[PDB]
């Protein structure tokens, strides 16, 4: 019934098989600037181009007309550019202690793999920038192999074809990938479920939250009270309101993590830079 | 099927 | 590039004398109204005893043939005279009293527009009105008025002939926009002037609309944080009159300087109103 409760059940590996379902929430602490605001960011850089509305970066119709505009974005948000965040780790602790079932994220940005949560725990459902497929070819290329041709503000072609070389993103009307189906496996077998940062806008990854049976609690650490957990809540629901990393880092505490914690990312901070 | 924009429009005609 | 100062000495001067304003949400909440029922609200808390799939299940129809009682519950709150129009309703008032006023487009169910005094004919209710109703079978008109007894009592409008449901006008999910949302391809290369007031814009045809002003035309935007068009594409002669609604209408106000004409306004009407 109260955040301290959670913290006892896993700490206690009551439960052993945690959900979890992020959003750009917890990216923005990364200095990420996903959400494309009005103010300083990508969103003046992307206007050179004279898009038709922001939104536009992720249409079929239009990359095809223009490329240009999404591979300016990806250059940004590419991997080795930005750092996981406190809840990357925190999450990649949870995982390590074998607690994890799965990690359902819809930012592109990467972090959760950078972090070092394995692709088998991990659905990124908005896609990501570990593969790519040639518009034309058809064929499956490593994200590395791409790097150079993005880093250098040049347009991606394939090998054989020439044609361009489109990372993996699920743009706006193409359906999800495979690997979002694994939803009717996990939710009903999940011990807890635990919600990080996420609007909840978007209605297909909105209705997963009351997948999980009743039995299970529900943990909202986002700012504000949004989705199904505002709308139709249950009793064993749990919304640590407030700032995303203070609300993760009071649960770290209240688990007895901190110490782990702070030492996890010190030495992962070394592997990175 | 992610993020459709147009997720409820009053439809203008 | 140009300020909230610039922009009233310009009205001031009379060089923008046909203006076209469309107004939001942002415009409604100083004055109480919980238009969006996501937060914590008593019209939130009754609407989940009908167990809705989710909050804009209301505006769809469907469900409403289903259940037509939570729809009714949200009716019950905004028929006139529970809430009060706020300063930025009057200053458009006053807007129109100038003879400035050429259209009101509204994105709000609310009426205050209407309240305030501002005419039918100057006003664009783009997304319905609780002032007229259609029955759902013989689609005959009523007037708002004519339907309030039943409304107020949790009661379902039966209408005379048909004994079927009364309906008010109200642009449901599906439903196409009013007939005078036309008005648009008149009215706006004609204004001189835009004025946005507490408006998202994060919804179409409404935020595209921004661009079919003239280039010369400047627009003015009052809401908390810059939106919509205007941040993917401003124009050079555009004000940002970012931060809390009500404070940017009265420095406007205090700016034109009508605060004095202001203050008698705002007293009449008042007392008209109780
Ligand atoms: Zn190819
Ligand atoms: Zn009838």
């Amino acid at each position: 019934l109260s955040l301290q409760d959670v913290a006892e059940l896993i700490r206690a590996r009551a439960c052993q098989r945690v959900v979890v379902m992020v959003g750009a929430g917890i990216s923005t602490p990364s200095g990420i600037p996903d959400f494309r605001s009005p103010g300083s960011g990508l969103y003046s850089n992307l206007q050179q181009y004279d898009l038709p509305y922001p939104e536009a970066i992720f249409e079929l119709p239009f990359f095809f007309h223009n490329p240009k505009p999404f591979f300016t974005l990806a250059k940004e948000l590419y991997p080795g550019n930005y750092k996981p965040n406190v809840t990357h780790y925190f999450l990649r602790l949870l995982h390590d202690k074998g607690l994890l079932l799965r990690l359902y994220t819809q930012n592109i940005d990467g972090l959760e793999r950078v972090s070092g949560i394995p692709a088998s725990k991990l659905v990124e459902a908005h896609g990501t920038f570990a593969s790519a497929t040639c518009t034309v070819c058809q064929r499956p290329f490593p994200g590395e192999d791409i790097r150079a041709d993005v880093m250098a503000d040049r347009v991606p072609r394939c090998p054989v074809c020439t044609g361009v070389v489109k990372p993996d993103i699920v743009f706006f009307g193409e359906p999800l990938p495979q690997r979002f189906l694994l939803h009717v496996v996990d939710f009903p077998m999940a011990d807890l479920l635990l919600i990080l940062g996420t609007s909840l806008e978007v209605e297909p990854f909105a209705s997963l939250t009351e997948a999980v049976r009743s039995s299970v609690p529900r943990l909202l650490i986002n700012r504000d009270l949004v989705g199904p957990l505002a709308w139709h809540p249950r009793s064993r629901d749990v919304a640590q309101l407030g700032d995303v990393v203070h609300g993760v880092e009071s649960l770290v505490e209240l688990l007895g993590w901190t110490e782990e914690m702070r030492d996890l990312v010190q030495r992962e901070t070394g592997k990175l830079d | 099927s992610p993020v459709k924009l147009k997720t409820f429009k009053x439809i203008p005609m």
